[PDB]
């Protein structure tokens, strides 16, 4: 139930296809409902969701990169800001270490 | 028929003329826009773009 | 890339857009008005001398 | 009058010809210069440009 995210700058405009974060799981118990999502920051500073993906299946106990493909491409432009949020709304209760 | 052919050729030349002028204007504007925009500094390097 | 053949730069501008833009450093003795593009041509902006 | 009009049209076509050739040369040279120049590494990333 605790979500953490950071702002990402855009250097050159392109089409995004995947997002990555460095995280792992503390215990070896089964986990689910771990989501990585992307938010665009508007002019007013509000965050709008433009994509999300479940990454709980491919997580590993060892600290390793997690790369997940978005459902569809999200065009980005230089000058705007984006946030990659990890949600971790799991049901079993195993914590996530980022 | 000779005058009709001259009419057709002049119309074709006018079409080519306007297309070339429009293409030149569009190309130069594309150059200027690409030069104006482009790479911007990321968020961690600076606050400003 | 310590040493490299310096290509002679060349620049062009048709002045065929909405505003002068950031590609031109503007300085005038008027104080507020600068070179303004209108009708696809650069010209003087304002009625000041 | 017909020959005078032909003279005028030929002069207009020659003017368009030279303007188009000059614009082509300028555009190609501008693009080459822009490709040659551009982004350079900052002072902290590396010593050389």
């Amino acid at each position: 139930g605790y979500a953490i995210g950071g702002y990402i700058g855009i250097s050159d405009t392109t089409i995004v296809d995947t997002i990555a974060m460095k995280m792992y799981k503390e215990t070896s118990s089964a986990i689910n409902n771990v989501y990585l999502e992307v938010f665009r920051e508007d002019s007013t500073g509000a965050l709008t969701s433009v994509g999300s993906v479940d990454v709980s299946g491919q997580l590993t106990t060892a600290s390793d990169y997690v790369e997940a493909t978005l459902p569809a491409g999200v065009i980005v432009n230089a000058g705007e800001r984006y946030v990659v949020r990890m949600r971790n709304a799991t049901t079993v209760g195993n914590r996530v270490g980022v | 028929s000779a005058i009709s052919n001259v009419i057709d050729w002049f119309n074709s030349l006018l079409n080519f003329q306007d297309t070339t002028t429009s293409n030149q204007i569009n190309q130069q504007n594309f150059q200027i826009a690409t030069l104006a925009s482009g790479i911007k500094k990321q968020q961690w390097e600076c606050r400003y773009s | 890339a310590k040493n490299l053949a310096t290509t002679d730069q060349s620049f062009s501008d048709d002045f065929n857009r909405s505003a002068m833009g950031g590609l031109w450093f503007l300085k005038s003795d008027t104080g507020t008005n600068q070179v303004g593009v209108s009708g696809g041509r650069a010209a003087f902006s304002g009625l000041t001398d």
